[PDB]
């Protein structure tokens, strides 16, 4: 089972989404922005996508 | 009826509310979403926001800052959940959006807002994995003002022989915690390095939601309130000890657990804290 996708950094957000669904079509995918500070609960549903200015994936997304 | 959540028993916490202390007259902010001030299980005795387009902090639209202000203090009384201090002062002190994410200098703000109103305690279950100076500086004076500073450690998990905790649990005057289940076994989630302090219960954490609800919420978010509510209840039976005194009462009294990379000290065990004599158990 995949949790974590280092393969999508750099990548736009676009194709990043396609492909987490692709893994894990039940995702619940969010979007923020890179070096903000965030809660710090786990959800093994959820995927995080840190984008940078440009909405390229500026961190490894993984399940949590 | 009321339910007490297992983490609350298994830091010890009612052996203090059987001596007589709640945790009253302590303030602790809690620096996080907002908090659901109408919940009937839940107080909130002030607050403020630093989210430019939510300027409510007692209108938490994404849960979380709920959540762990009910581990922190939910009321004492005959529903929901029991909170670890369940009489002290709690702030809303609101730093993240609905979506969970605030800028650095909103959660500054939310310090320098703590320290002004003489909080005796900060709860941060937040994070990121880059620090810089100004969110350093702002930890390092609320600590040099006296407050316990408590912050999740992160759940980055595991990454080899590095340290995974993350920002602002990763400098040395901020306490970071991490999780455990039931059983003391460290969560798979839990951040690890030489910056983790000490650890509490943080998987399937019974606590308040907002619209007057409850729920079992995961993370290093669930065992930080832990730690801040077991540093009101020991500033509630000892009102003039300093913030270095009773984060080292709480570091000096864990149940020691595994390695210290994965562990930190172990455990914490209030009721052990909170005596004048510590030792580890
Ligand atoms: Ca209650
Ligand atoms: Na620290």
């Amino acid at each position: 089972m995949k949790t974590e996708w280092p393969e999508l950094v750099g990548k736009s957000v676009e194709e990043a989404k396609k492909v987490i669904l692709q893994d894990k079509p039940a995702a619940q995918i969010i979007v923020l922005p890179v070096g903000t500070i965030v809660t710090m609960e786990y959800r093994i549903d959820r995927v995080a996508l840190f984008v940078d200015r440009l909405d390229n994936i500026a961190q490894v997304p993984r399940v949590g | 009826a009321q339910s007490v959540p297992y983490g609350v028993s298994q830091i010890k916490a009612p052996a203090l509310h059987s001596q007589g202390y709640t945790g009253s007259n302590v303030k602790v902010a809690v620096i996080d979403s907002g908090i659901d001030s109408s919940h009937p299980d839940l107080k909130v005795a002030g607050g403020a926001s630093m989210v430019p387009s939510e300027t409510n902090p007692f209108q938490d639209n994404n849960s979380h800052g709920t959540h762990v202000a009910g581990t922190v203090a939910a009321l004492n009384n005959s529903i929901g959940v029991l909170g670890v201090a369940p009489s002290a002062s709690l702030y809303a002190v609101k730093v993240l959006g609905a979506d969970g994410s605030g800028q650095y200098s909103w959660i500054i703000n939310g310090i320098e807002w703590a320290i002004a109103n003489n909080m005796d305690v900060i709860n941060m279950s937040l994070g990121g994995p880059s620090g810089s100076a100004a969110l350093k500086a702002a930890v390092d004076k609320a600590v040099a003002s006296g407050v316990v500073v408590v912050a999740a450690a992160g759940n980055e998990g595991t990454s080899g022989s590095s340290s995974t905790v993350g920002y602002p649990g990763k400098y040395p005057s901020v306490i970071a915690v991490g999780a455990v289940d039931s059983s003391n076994q460290r969560a798979s989630f839990s951040s690890v390095g030489p910056e983790l302090d000490v650890m509490a219960p943080g998987v399937s954490i019974q606590s308040t939601l907002p619209g007057n609800k409850y729920g079992a919420y995961n993370g290093t978010s669930m065992a930080s309130p832990h730690v801040a509510g077991a540093a009101a209840l020991i500033l509630s039976k000892h009102p003039n000890w300093t913030n270095t005194q009773v984060r080292s009462s709480l570091e000096n009294t864990t149940t020691k657990l595994g390695d210290s990379f994965y562990y930190g000290k172990g455990l914490i065990n209030v009721q052990a804290a909170a005596q004048h004599h510590h030792h580890h158990h």
